[PDB]
C-alpha cells in the first residue's frame, strides 16, 4: 500500500512548507529593514498561502526525488526490497497526480527518464532503528538544482582547525551570493570520508529551524556562523538585506587523524520535507 | 518608487532606476532558450511571427498548464535563471525591440551597454513564487510553437494582473543591482577572512 503513501507524502513536500520554515520566514520579514528583501519576504509568505488554498506546488522545480527510510525491529529483508519497489512505483505515481516535473536524466546522454526513476534515482537513504518494531519512518526530501548547483568539498588540514571551516563556509555562502534563491539553510558535514561528509551536510538539512545541536559546544559553533553568514548582507535573492540565512545545521564523524574533511549543502528558502511513520501489517 | 502599469513605453522603461518596484496588469510573452531561437531565425528571415514583441514584456519561464473545459488554466509559473540567454540576448533585443525582460539572478554585465542603446529594462520575479505568479494569470490569450516546442518551450501569451512584486534590478542607465551587492559581499568577507 506504500506506492500511495509515497505519493501522498510527495504531495506533502511538493505543497506544504513544514510549520518551523514558514515562522522562520515571519521572523526574517519583521526583522529585517532592506524595502527590497522586506517586499521579497512577503511575496513568498503570499505564495504559500496560495500553494496550499489553490493544491499547486509552492516551488516549480519539485527536483530530485531523495527519500530517508528507517527500519524497525523484526522486518524480513524480502519484505525490505518489496518495499523499496513499492517507493520507486510511488514516485512514478507521483510524478503523474502531484503532479511532479521530471527531472532526472541520464549525466552523459541528457535523455529524461519521463518518471523521475531510472539509473538509482529515487536516492534511497537506508538506517536501522531498534526502537520501531514492524515500523518504518519515510522521510520525502525533494532537492531543487539551484541549491544543489552550490554544494562544495575541501579537504583542510587538521591543523586549520575551526578557523579554516568558519572560512570555508564564509567563502562558499559568499560566492553562491543570489543563486541558491536566500534567504538560506546551510548543512555542514564535518569529519568520516568525502562522501560520508557530503552526506552529514544533506542530513544536517532534515533538522527543524532552531534545532541546535545537542552537544552545546557545536550548538555554539552554529551560532557564531549564522550571525557571521547574516553579515554578509546577501538578503533575499541576493538583492541585498539583511537576513541572509534562516539557520545553520552541523553534523558530525570520526574522521582519519591526519584530515579534515568538510561537505557544504545549501537548501533555498523553499525548505521542502513530509515525514510518515507507518506500521505495518502484523 | 513602486510602479504600476498595463503597457511599458519606451518612455516608461527610462524611469526605472535600480531598485524600483513595478507590478504588470497587461499582457506578457514568455520565452525560454528554444523560444528565444526559433524567433531569431524567423526575424532574421523574413518569417512573419503570429504575435508582436516591439516595446513588450517578455518572461523567461516555462508555464505549467492544464487544459480546463476547453480553455487553459496556469498552475505553476515560476522564473527560469535569465543567464541561460547570456549568449542571444543581444541578438534577440536588436531583432525585437522589446520594453523589459523578466526573470531571476541576472544577465551578464556586457548586456547592460545593449540595455542603454536600445530602451531595456531588466526585473526579478520572487524567484520559487509559482504559485503567486500563477494566481496573477487571469487568461491565457494564445500559445505559440506547442506542436514543435512543447509545453514549457513554448510562448504563451498571458494577461496579468499584479504580477509582482518585481525589483527592477538592471536598468537602461547602466546599473546592475547583482554587481553592486557582490561588489559589497567581496569587501565584508575580507574583513572577516
Amino acid at each position: 500500500k506504500i506506492s500511495d503513501v509515497v505519493v501522498e507524502l510527495f504531495r506533502e513536500a511538493a505543497i506544504y512548507l513544514p510549520e518551523d520554515v514558514k515562522n522562520a520566514l515571519e521572523e526574517a520579514y519583521k526583522k529585517e529593514s532592506s524595502e527590497i528583501s522586506k517586499n521579497t519576504l512577503k511575496a513568498i509568505i503570499e505564495n504559500n498561502k496560495i500553494a496550499e488554498e489553490t493544491q499547486v506546488p509552492l516551488c516549480q522545480d519539485t527536483g530530485v526525488p531523495i527519500v530517508f527510510l528507517k527500519i524497525g525491529k523484526n522486518i524480513n529483508s524480502s519484505e525490505i526490497m518489496k518495499i523499496i519497489e513499492e517507493i520507486k512505483e510511488g514516485v512514478k505515481k507521483a510524478t503523474e497526480e502531484v503532479p511532479l516535473r521530471p527531472n532526472v536524466v541520464h549525466p552523459l546522454t541528457r535523455e529524461n527518464f519521463k518518471t523521475n526513476v531510472g539509473l538509482n534515482s529515487p536516492f534511497i537513504n537506508i538506517e536501522f532503528d531498534e526502537s520501531l518494531d514492524r515500523e518504518i519512518e519515510i522521510i520525502a526530501f525533494p532537492k531543487g538544482a539551484g541549491s544543489e548547483n552550490m554544494s562544495a568539498l575541501k579537504m583542510l588540514k587538521p591543523s586549520d582547525g575551526i578557523e579554516g571551516i568558519k572560512n570555508f563556509v564564509l567563502e562558499t555562502i559568499a560566492n553562491a551570493g543570489g543563486k541558491p534563491c536566500p534567504p538560506i539553510v546551510v548543512g555542514i558535514g564535518i569529519g568520516g570520508t568525502a562522501d560520508v561528509a557530503l552526506k552529514l551536510a544533506k542530513k544536517a538539512l532534515l533538522r527543524k529551524i532552531g534545532e541546535r545541536h545537542r552537544d552545546k559546544e557545536i550548538a555554539n559553533l552554529e551560532k557564531e556562523l549564522l550571525e557571521k553568514i547574516n553579515s554578509l548582507g546577501i538578503g533575499a535573492m541576493g538583492l541585498g538585506g539583511d537576513i541572509t540565512a534562516l539557520d545553520v545545521f552541523i553534523e558530525i564523524a570520526g574522521c582519519h587523524t591526519a584530515s579534515l574533511p568538510v561537505g557544504i549543502c545549501i537548501q533555498c528558502w523553499a525548505d521542502r520535507r513530509a515525514i510518515k511513520r507507518i506500521k505495518l501489517d502484523a | 518608487m513602486e510602479y504600476t502599469f498595463n503597457k511599458l513605453t519606451k518612455k516608461d522603461v527610462k524611469k526605472l532606476k535600480v531598485g524600483d518596484i513595478v507590478y504588470l496588469n497587461g499582457k506578457i510573452y514568455t520565452a525560454r532558450d528554444e523560444a528565444h531561437l526559433k524567433i531569431i531565425e524567423m526575424l532574421k528571415s523574413n518569417e512573419k511571427l503570429p504575435f508582436d514583441l516591439n516595446e513588450s514584456i517578455i518572461y523567461h519561464a516555462g508555464p505549467i498548464m492544464k487544459k480546463v473545459n476547453d480553455s487553459w488554466v496556469c498552475v505553476s509559473i515560476g522564473p527560469t535563471t535569465s543567464a541561460r540567454m547570456n549568449d542571444v540576448e543581444e541578438e534577440f533585443i536588436k531583432l525585437t525591440n522589446i520594453s523589459a525582460i523578466v526573470g531571476k539572478g541576472g544577465m551578464k554585465k556586457e548586456l547592460l551597454k545593449t540595455f542603454e542603446d536600445y530602451g531595456v529594462v531588466y526585473l526579478a520575479a520572487p524567484g520559487g513564487c509559482a504559485a503567486l505568479l500563477a494566481n496573477s494569470v487571469k487568461r491565457v490569450d494564445n500559445v505559440y510553437f506547442l506542436d514543435e516546442l512543447g509545453m514549457p518551450e513554448a510562448v504563451w501569451e498571458l494577461e496579468v494582473n499584479n504580477f509582482g512584486p518585481l525589483i527592477v534590478a538592471m536598468d537602461s542607465h547602466g546599473n546592475s543591482i547583482y554587481e553592486e551587492v557582490n561588489k559589497k559581499v567581496y569587501e565584508k568577507l575580507n574583513e572577516l577572512i
